[PDB]
């Protein structure tokens, strides 16, 4: 699993803020101010119980 | 109902026969439908690998406890 910081998200408060993203590199958008604002994202898969079984038999 | 064979069997007896099973046979039967197969109007009979098809698939597909006749 992944826990990780949402860039896009951030891009898009930062434009709708109106600050000049073309002048910035990339570190500088991960470390950008966003003013009492979290943005995350994350990656699981979850299991499930077993209920059916397929059996392929040979001769 | 003479020789005592424990030790050795005498040279000049011969064996009766020896041991085997006969040729497994079975009603066939259809698996997408679960029905016994009708031929010519009477029952189909195969033989020897399909029989045991059969057989095992009507060994898996049932329960162990549930039943008082098995």
């Amino acid at each position: 699993s992944t826990v990780e910081i949402d860039f896009e998200a951030q891009k898009s408060y930062l434009k709708s803020k109106g600050v000049d993203l073309s002048y910035m590199t990339l570190q500088e958008i991960k470390e950008a101010n966003t003013g009492s604002k979290v943005f995350l994202k994350a990656k699981i898969k979850v299991l499930d119980a077993m209920e059916d079984i397929d059996l392929s038999i040979e001769i | 109902s003479t020789i005592f064979p424990f030790i050795g069997v005498p040279e000049d007896y011969i064996l009766p026969k020896t041991e085997e099973l006969p040729i497994f046979r079975e009603v066939a039967w259809d698996f997408e439908k679960d029905e016994p197969i009708l031929e010519k109007g009477d029952f189909k009979i195969i033989e020897k690998k399909e029989a045991l098809k059969v057989w095992i698939y009507k060994c898996i597909k049932t329960n162990r406890y549930e039943h008082e006749i098995y």
